[PDB]
């Protein structure tokens, strides 16, 4: 019966406004019967006592990321070099460090490099936001016997990292690294003597002059391209022999050393990978010359 | 935010004994952030001598 | 033999205190649990060519991205083993439209993993039209025999929900999607190995 | 030699009560902060020109625009040193569509001063059809490694965060920019130069 | 279940309705994680405790405009004569007055002229609104020895401002400002006496038989177009010597004037320059000869 | 998180509705710097008392 008392409203026609919001409301028609359609708790529907994707447990599984060789040659004051990849120079960063290649054939005049990375849990979160920022814990074992006698030491070093970069990756410069030219008296280190301790966890709190540090990692890391990995760590764990290795012949003369890696403390910063390529779950292909899928950043 | 800046005049004789050395001119002449802030982070040990 | 410890070095401080004190000063947010991202909507493909009048399954398309790892969705996945709750989709039209057509979208249920050749075209049903909303969002309720359901196992076919898309004209489309309030993955297990830059080269 | 006094004028009124009396009959408004002109949107270019299919970082516009002078963001930025917070931007579009075609914008994230073909097209991301919506706006949240940033320092590359633009056909838009309810400048200096009339003549 | 009862509202595809304000609630899209984004505040993010922004403060940055010379030599009731760029005659008013020209070649049929104002700090900030009002104040500085003698005068004269227009500036007629043709015996004034003391701050309230001033100062001013620079001061502050400056050969026979600048219980009104071309900042360019960028003001 | 509740709102494209009334809200935008800009009282404007 009455007239119109209402003013005209503004508009602006922008559907799916802000969807990449983890908190709203969403639009989505539900193709259902009841408008309040929802399912109840996760009791009962998994047998984990604890929510499964809080960032800070998901960081806390732990994964070993070396298996060094200590052989009673081995020299004091010397990061054991060796292989495996790095070790003796831990990165200590939260994002992953460690990359093999996969060269394939495409004809006889190029290849096809691939980089693999083995990142572990934590390492594999941090690859989903460009900056981050956390306590990193590493728990060093070294799986021997009792008869086996020594004493490791492990040392924490802030700042760049001597490495030997390559037309396609980086490795670390051993030869820079060596007691006489890196004396460790005065970085914060742990002397862990085989005869009294097998383990020892050492937690490394966030310390890089720097709010957040980069997640880039040694993603495209090569000559070229280094600037990145480095604003990625802040530092390096280096484990020198204190006391060469001792142990007789009625045992081996190598020892392994497994070294966990995860995070405590945790906060990660912006929404989005820092590496230049979409992230992609690199998959074994059936045979060692098979090709992989590799995905650009183009647009239709 | 302004005097972005300092003048003249001052008193008589002066000490400022900044540790070792003194130093005596008519008092001085100096600007200082109008109250300055930290801004950074010194909170992972300090140690000293 | 056995013993153990622990230590920490420099001199401790609330981790989480300075944690915080940084993301006021260069984030604004706080990131907690990674479900919040089964939330968030993610383009898994930047092009989506379909005809006109074919009833397609996403499943066609979630195949291919849900191994891919692009999305948070798939790359998430690799991390557990189950998951269960419903999921969203938005679909964004990229494909011209003539005045000469009255273009139309419509999606309906269907059971997961089933050719469209062998269930109906009844039951709930959403359609937009392009030329007034190009956005198509849309969401499928968690309709399963089970409560839970892990990722490509024997034949269970036709155990929980899927989404059929349709058209009467080609299309070609953004699609982005994200799980419900409800979607959730379970059974953590190791995480797989990541991929770099490629770039071929001579020798 | 020394001493200095001071002197007013005239006989004192409050100048406050006065210029209050005066902007109630001839302003309306009270401009105080400075700040509040950081929140307040100004044209940089009356005409942006793009292609199509071309991840443009707007860094390619800012580093011009930025010295210039001409808007707010730009003219204040030479009284300071660094600057902090996020910055929103709005795109007017002005080219003129085919039906033939279904134009669309695209807006991601990315680093500051990073070259698009450094960088994904994942992460958040914001989209508008010109055809029913010609202002594509957005806001570019302050992910950063340092509570401040100076303008234009050293090598310090992907410290924080830039918007890098896209579109599938070639465009046109003006393009207006402000930093959001955060963005603020620091650290007061000298102003530099300002510039006026140029007309040339004979001799 | 039950039927719409909603009326039908009025609307407008209005996009951005009113984003020149300042206050409102911004239609951006947020490329974040959380809806509710926001920074904390600005302490520890700065060194300064107060807030860096506001007018008030950012005009009440101290900034010297003259550097006149003072000889024993110049006669009294004479306003300081000398270059630099006025002095002798202060406009007073808040925008900026003094101005240099840079005139570059093009060819022999032609050459380009380019206004260059010093500005200082409240002068910069003036050059962004169309009108202003404030109190301006002046610290005048007279550098020299205890062994120098004088008596320095400085009187406001309201109105209009004796000048000589150029055909590209505008200069002081200091030929209508001598003592005989220029009495300031009714004029407010202060007589600064050298041996007493060596510093005077003087306030000017804002007094123009008008609300507020142009801010167009000396901007385009030339024989055709002085307008604009009249109706933007209100008055001038004479600084002429009331005894002439004593100093024996033991000592310099000149004495440096310092005078600075600034604002206080300032407001501006519109937001928006009152000049004829966009603001721009001078960029001195690599050399003398390089040619600058002149920003205009068409539309496409 | 949670999906709409809301329903559906009838429209209508009548940009200046009623703009021959005197009463009512205006949806001019205001080419200035305060949302809220706004004139004192007439006192001191004009010499009329009434």
């Amino acid at each position: 019966k009455p007239r119109n008392q209402q003013q005209v409203c503004p508009l602006q026609n922008v559907p799916a406004w802000g969807y990449s919001l983890y908190k709203g409301i969403d639009m989505s028609v539900p193709l259902a019967y009841d408008p309040n359609n929802e399912l109840g708790d996760l009791k009962d529907v998994f047998p984990s006592a604890v929510d499964e994707m809080a960032i800070g447990y998901v960081c806390g599984n732990p994964a070993v990321k070396h298996v060094l060789t200590w052989k009673t040659t081995d020299a004091i004051q010397k990061p054991i070099a060796n292989g495996d990849d790095w070790g003796g120079v831990i990165p200590v960063g939260m994002p992953c460090y460690s990359k093999s290649i996969r060269t394939i054939k495409i004809s006889e005049t190029e290849n096809r490099e691939t980089e693999v990375i083995d990142a572990a849990p934590c390492e594999y979160v941090a690859n989903m936001f460009s900056y981050w920022r956390a306590t990193m814990c590493y728990r060093i074992t070294v799986v021997k016997t009792a008869f086996h006698t020594g004493r490791l030491e492990i040392f924490f070093e802030p700042g760049v990292i001597p490495v030997k970069p390559t037309v396609n990756n980086i490795g670390p410069d051993q030869d820079q690294l060596t007691g006489a030219v890196a004396p460790s008296d005065n970085n914060y280190k742990y002397i862990l003597d085989l005869t009294n301790d097998t383990e020892v966890t050492i937690r490394v709190p966030f310390v890089s002059n720097k709010m957040f540090l980069k997640t880039a990692g040694i993603y495209g890391a090569n000559s070229e391209n280094n600037w990145n990995f480095h604003e990625s760590f802040s530092g390096f764990l280096c484990i020198r022999p204190v006391t060469k290795l001792m142990a007789p012949d009625t045992v081996s003369d190598n020892v392994s050393i497994v070294v966990w890696k995860w995070a405590e403390d945790v906060v990660v910063v912006e929404p989005k990978p820092l590496t230049s390529g979409p992230t992609q779950v690199y998959r074994p292909p059936p045979t060692a010359s098979a090709a992989v899928e590799v995905l650009n950043v183009e647009l239709q | 935010e302004l005097a972005s800046s300092t003048s003249e005049n001052s008193v008589e004789t002066q000490e400022i004994t900044t540790f070792h050395d003194v130093e005596t001119p008519n008092r001085i002449d100096t600007p200082m952030a109008q109250d300055t802030s930290s801004a950074r982070n010194m909170d992972d040990t300090h140690s000293i001598i | 033999k056995t013993n153990e410890n622990v230590i920490s070095f420099f001199d401790s401080t609330d981790a989480e205190t300075q944690n915080h004190d940084v993301l006021m000063k260069g984030c604004g947010e706080f990131i907690v649990n990674l479900r919040t991202l089964l939330r968030t909507f993610r383009t898994i493909t930047d092009n989506w060519i379909l005809q006109a009048n074919t009833k397609t399954p996403i499943t066609d398309l979630t195949n291919t991205t849900d191994a891919q790892g692009r999305d948070y969705m798939s790359y998430l996945s690799y991390l557990y083993r189950f998951y269960r709750g419903g999921r969203r989709y938005k679909f964004f039209n990229t494909t011209p439209l003539k005045q000469s057509q009255t273009c139309y979208i419509r999606s309906f249920l269907m059971p997961r993993n089933y050719s469209a050749d062998e269930i109906n075209v009844d039951g709930p049903s959403h359609i937009t039209y392009p030329v007034i909303n190009p956005v198509h969002e849309v969401e499928v309720p968690f309709y399963s025999q089970y409560r839970k359901i892990p990722i490509a196992s024997t034949s269970d076919k036709g155990y929980d929900s899927s989404l059929m898309y349709f058209s009467n004209t080609s299309t070609t489309q953004i699609v982005a999607r994200a799980g419900n309030d409800d979607f959730t993955f379970g059974w953590m297990i190791g995480p797989p190995q990541l991929q770099g830059e490629t770039r071929s080269v001579v020798p």
